[PDB]
């Protein structure tokens, strides 16, 4: 439980105030961060 | 005459979808309640077509 | 994870920067998912 990391907290209020949807920072973190799976396309007649 | 009225046939399917559904339409005096309250009363509604 | 940052819940964001909270609308309780069946044992609080 001692590899590196990194901890990011959000501020609820300071979001909501600043006209920042929760929903939308976590969506940011994850298709930016993380890596989102959007679709399917077809290659060689198979799915990818 | 779905143009004419300004319409596309997405705006025709949410309208069926829509109106045409089941509803659940709750329970008066179900648990947990106040005390006294002397019946639990299912809710009906007309919901499909 | 508790019933107090249930609370915090922004239900409302006013445009001057006011915040209307979940407490604020509603009570936040830990309780049961359903209440259809109860469990007695010689009239004490049980579970089968």
């Amino acid at each position: 439980i001692n590899v590196p990391q990194l901890n990011v907290d959000l501020d609820r209020v300071k979001a909501k105030q600043l006209g920042v949807n929760v929903t939308d920072v976590f969506d940011t973190m994850q298709i930016y961060l993380g890596s989102l799976y959007v679709n399917d396309f077809n290659r060689f007649g198979r799915v990818y | 005459k779905v143009a004419q009225r300004n319409l596309t046939a997405d705006d025709v399917v949410r309208a069926i979808r829509e109106q045409n559904v089941q509803v659940a339409a709750g329970v008066i005096g179900a648990s947990p309640t106040l005390p006294g309250t002397p019946l639990q009363l299912s809710v009906n509604a007309r919901g499909r077509l | 994870q508790n019933e107090d940052e249930f609370g915090d819940i922004v239900v409302k964001t006013a445009p001057d920067g006011g915040v209307t909270h979940l407490r604020d609308i509603a009570r936040i309780e830990l309780d049961a998912s359903e209440y259809g069946l109860r469990s007695l044992l010689d009239n004490k609080p049980a579970v089968a």
